[PDB]
């Protein structure tokens, strides 16, 4: 378990990641 | 005097593990301030010197926070001071040892001489 | 209108219809929320307890439940004689349930109306009322009115112990009635005759609920009020090693496990050895587990301190480290790696490779079963062998090997968490990243599609400690990687995580080909320019990476060709930005970055203006322009690091990783101006005693040591080149011009906070006074903000208190300069200022918000919020000045 894991914890998204993610992910 | 009997067990137990790791004596003395903290809170007679040692165990623990900062590992020239910790905690051990010898008052020479 | 909405909802409850009644007491929570007004709330719950006292009971129940929803807004009513006494006169109701319903009422007022006789008295007779319901509030009432005030606490302990020994009383109420005692944290000889109750009514009523209840109340007692701990424990460790019920041990367990969370200091060395015992003679592994589990949470505080050889303690967690229970194995290496770490004395020397081995069989019974529970305890494994890398370092090499050696035979869900593992050992600890580069390579080469859901994780993550390990770059493995990516995964999220990494660690040709490799996914221009951004700093970085050794006239080329990128970079970054969450940080870290590889390419420019440019016709002084060229460099670097501070009190919000970052940058500039001064300025007034007591260089990250490393160079090499030479030398441009190669051949690291924004908080800050003011009377800044946390508020820091600083600029200098450190402490806070102009004209004022945090750092964080102010004088008072003056 690190702790300086960014794909990591990912309970805590943003909103330009998030829509990045919803953008980049379903292409 | 079970609450009397606590703040001398305390006390002692603060004293008698002056040994540990850093990171061991913070906490050591972040609990037992806590619990000073609260047996002033509850036995109102002892909140005095209940109070008086928890600032005393914060200058200490103040004192070991700016002796464990990341500006001695780091040169002169590469100090910076806007990231600085140990300004501050000088400060504010000067404002709890006035605090401590003015707002007291029971004190006594024996207790001055460790304020000072 | 908050007015017109009470009436709205204020006129349904004459309706004489007990539906729309009902609907008119129960919108009154949705009210407090909206119009938190304490002449409108007072106005409000007035008329609910008049609708309270004159309704049936289904409307009293409901505004039983609105007063329960709304407790933190009953404190700011202030008519409290008159609403407690409309309430309290159908305490006189011969109806039980309506006398339950007040009593439910009068405990769910306990907090504003303590030491309010009437109430003691009416939970007193009701508590010896028939009715069941009626004796259950009065139960629940004096439960909350025990816990808000000593003088109700000190007779209802004698009549719920009167009640207690009282056989009338069944025992389902007794079972109830127990839990008062919990609130006896009033007085020491308050809490010491309810201790004596307790262990009265233990022996006297030995029932496994009855014991259960008591044990927890006693326990709740004691950890309330403080000089109760010691014997607590010690009962409950006598309860858990002799009574025989499984229930009364799983208390004694779960308890124990809460007072040692609570105060693990207080906690005796024959505590913790009674337990240990309570742990070797225990036939079942459903109780062996939570005892091991109290000494787990017990390893890891100060109590193994007090408790220090081969101890009880030792000898329990070796025999639980081999167990055939996975939880009980995972907490006996939670043990022995907590003792392994807690201190360095000869005995633990033994017990270092049985922690190490019960590690490795841990992990490879943990990873290939992919149970839910398997994953816990593989976590359990994985921190501690971290905690064992990272405190002790020798023997980490092994559980590299280990974890290289279980990678290639386990589960895929499994090798997420090692990855992780791996990848946090590595950033430690670099010696071990060259070593298993190879293996880790071929594990990333047998991938190809075998997996369809843990597949894109264990690509990034496995990507990611390829990335950690390969402390240089990569020449076939890069392209093995990208041919893996482009055959296996056409998710594009997996190529910008793994992009991300790539130039988080410094790998930015590998991020500049997976950005270009993504330029064509997006849907939004907003993120092409973003992804273009990355991939033109990636590039530039890249470019960065052709600095071999003291070529400085390379190194102008190299810097010329990263500059041209980089601010390409900033070009299509700042096209990137929004109105909503616009990317502050990301473009002054990289304008920062400009100014700084300027700065350098500046100064091989005067390294070369040494030679180029000869000195004057002059018979410091006779060295002709490079004096002030580096009077010139030295305080742009200056100003360098002055900016780089204040990104840094801006920020707030980064981890400690990107504010070690942006301290490293700042520390970098500082460094290349004290070199400028100690040895070509003055020499004579500077290189004082700086040597830096260079001893834990715990630096989380490759980058940060190699950077330290460099500093620490450049440093010695300054110190020994101080008063050697002329200040016009050649060796001190050498050496500082090589100085600018050392730092600039460890490639920049983009941390978290350049990529994802957690703990977004901001300043509101809706200040109330071109506003006009008369010039005799002194202008009122009624300023209020507010702050806005977003998801987590407390992720990294939180703030104490708000600095906020206000100034007035005339003739739109700063006369009004004031200060005031206001606390929020609703998460909102207002202050008002007293600002005066006696100059007749536009003012033009300022404010600004800084932070100070728990540990007492100032973060200049807040809007600078401006307003005009004119000061126009009186008819009068203008005739009167100009007949004064004339």
């Amino acid at each position: 378990x690190x702790x300086x894991x960014w794909x990591x914890x990912x309970x805590x998204x943003x909103x330009x990641x998030x829509x990045x993610x919803x953008x980049x992910x379903x292409x | 005097d079970p609450s009397q009997q606590f703040l001398q067990q305390s006390l002692e137990r603060v004293y008698s593990l002056q040994h540990l790791d850093p990171q061991g004596a913070q906490e050591l003395l972040e609990f037992t301030i806590r619990d000073l903290q609260r047996l002033g809170e509850l036995q109102s007679e002892l909140a005095g010197v209940a109070d008086f040692s928890a600032t005393y165990l914060r200058c200490q623990l103040l004192l070991i926070k700016a002796l464990q900062e990341k500006l001695w590992n780091v040169a002169a020239p590469l100090y910076l001071k806007q990231s600085d910790l140990a300004s501050a905690a000088a400060k504010q051990i000067m404002e709890e040892t006035y605090k401590m010898e003015f707002m007291y008052s029971g004190v006594e020479n024996k207790q001055v001489v460790i304020i000072h | 209108d908050a007015n017109s909405a009470l009436m709205e909802l204020d006129k349904g409850l004459r309706s004489g219809k007990l539906g729309e009644q009902c609907e008119a007491v129960v919108r009154f929570p949705r009210l407090f929320q909206k119009y938190p007004f304490p002449i409108l709330i007072n106005s409000a719950f007035l008329k609910l307890a008049d609708v309270f006292r004159v309704g049936n009971n289904f409307l009293r129940l409901c505004v039983l439940k609105v007063t329960q929803q709304s407790e933190k807004h009953l404190e700011k009513i202030l008519n409290v004689d008159e609403f407690v006494k409309r309430i309290f006169s159908v305490i006189h109701s011969n109806d039980p349930v309506a006398r339950a319903i007040t009593l439910r009422m009068l405990g769910s007022l306990a907090s504003i109306i303590p030491e309010r006789k009437n109430a003691h008295h009416s939970i007193r007779q009701s508590l010896d009322s028939h009715d069941n319901v009626e004796v259950e509030a009065a139960v629940f009432a004096a439960a909350n009115f025990s816990a808000q005030s000593k003088d109700f606490a000190v007779g209802i302990c004698n009549k719920i112990s009167e009640m207690i020994q009282g056989l009338a009383t069944p025992v389902d109420l007794k079972l109830k009635l127990i839990p008062i005692l919990q609130h006896m944290h009033h007085d020491a000889i308050l809490a010491s005759s309810a201790r004596q109750l307790l262990q009265q009514l233990v022996t006297s009523y030995p029932s496994t609920k009855m014991v259960i209840v008591s044990l927890h109340t006693f326990t709740l007692l004691a950890a309330s009020s403080l000089v109760d701990t010691p014997k607590q424990i010690q009962l409950l460790l006598q309860y858990l090693k002799n009574d025989p019920r499984k229930a009364v041990k799983r208390l004694a367990i779960q308890d124990l496990k809460l007072l040692a969370n609570k105060t693990p200091h207080t906690w005796s060395r024959e505590n913790i050895q009674a337990l240990c015992e309570c742990a070797l003679q225990t036939p079942y592994d459903s109780l062996k587990l939570g005892m091991l589990s109290v000494l787990s949470t017990l390893s890891g505080t100060i109590a193994i301190k007090h408790y220090f050889r081969s101890s009880d303690l030792v000898k329990l967690a070796q025999e639980c480290c081999y167990h055939n229970n996975r939880g009980i194995a995972a907490h006996g290496v939670r043990v022995l790696t907590n003792i392994t770490v807690s201190c360095q004395e000869k005995d633990l020397l033994a017990l270092e490779q049985d922690a190490v081995f019960g590690l490795e069989s841990l992990l490879v019974l943990c990873s290939q079963d992919d149970s839910p529970g398997a994953q816990a305890t593989l976590k359990i494994a994985l921190n501690c062998m971290v905690k064992l890398a990272k405190g002790r370092p020798h023997l980490s090499q092994s559980v590299v090997e280990t974890l290289l050696t279980q990678l290639h035979s386990a589960q895929d869900a499994a090798r997420i968490l090692m990855c992780h593992c791996l990848a946090a050992i590595a950033m430690q600890l670099p010696v071990l990243g060259d070593g298993m580069l190879g293996d880790l390579m071929e594990l990333y080469k047998v991938i190809g599609r075998s997996a369809t859901d843990k597949q894109q994780e264990l690509l990034v993550s496995l990507a990611t400690v390829i990335f950690v390990a390969s402390q240089k770059a990569l020449s076939v493995e890069s392209k093995a990687v990208i041919k893996q990516q482009l055959e296996s995964v056409s998710n594009g999220w997996t190529v910008y995580r793994i992009a991300r990494q790539a130039s988080r660690m410094g790998n930015h040709d590998m991020a500049k080909e997976l950005y270009q490799s993504l330029l064509t996914q997006v849907a939004s221009e907003h993120f092409y320019f973003w992804l273009n951004s990355l991939k033109e700093f990636s590039h530039a970085e890249q470019c960065l990476t052709g600095l071999q050794e003291e070529n400085y006239s390379s190194a102008l080329s190299c810097i010329a060709e990263s500059l041209k990128f980089y601010h390409k970079g900033i070009a299509s970054l700042t096209a990137a930005s929004t109105p909503l969450n616009p990317l502050s940080f990301q473009c002054e870290f990289v304008k920062l970055r400009i100014d700084l590889l300027q700065a350098f390419s500046q100064l091989i420019c005067t390294c070369n203006s040494l030679k180029t440019s000869p000195p004057p016709a002059i018979a410091l002084q006779r060295c002709g322009r490079i004096s002030n060229q580096m009077k010139q460099s030295m305080e742009e670097f200056r100003s360098l690091a002055s900016r780089y501070g204040d990104l840094y009190q801006a920020s707030f919000d980064a981890d400690s990783a990107t504010l070690r970052n942006v301290e490293l940058q700042q520390q970098s500039c500082l460094l290349i101006s004290h070199a400028i001064e100690a040895l070509i300025l003055d020499p004579e007034s500077a290189s004082f005693q700086e040597y830096g007591s260079t001893g834990t260089a715990h630096a989380d990250s490759e980058y940060e040591r190699r950077m330290m490393s460099v500093y620490n160079h450049v440093l010695e090499e300054v110190e020994s080149l101080n008063r050697k030479y002329t200040p016009v030398s050649y060796m001190h441009t050498a050496c500082l011009c090589n100085a600018i190669i050392a730092l600039l051949k460890v490639p920049l690291s983009f941390q978290r906070y350049f990529f994802q924004k957690l703990q977004s908080t901001s300043i509101k800050l809706a200040l109330s006074p071109p506003i006009a003011v008369q010039n005799n009377q002194q202008l009122a800044l009624k300023v209020e903000g507010v702050v806005q946390h977003g998801s987590k508020p407390g992720l990294f820091r939180k703030i104490q208190s708000v600095c906020l600083n206000v100034s007035s600029t005339l003739q739109s200098n700063m006369t009004n300069e004031m200060e005031q450190r206001v606390e929020p402490h609703n998460d909102y806070f207002s202050t008002q200022f007293l600002l005066n102009f006696a100059i007749l004209g536009t003012h033009n004022i300022t404010v600004e918000s800084s932070v100070k945090d728990a540990n007492g750092i100032v973060w200049k964080t807040g809007p600078r919020t401006t307003i005009f102010v004119k000061s126009l004088e009186d008819p009068y008072s203008q005739q009167i000045r100009l007949q004064q003056q004339q």
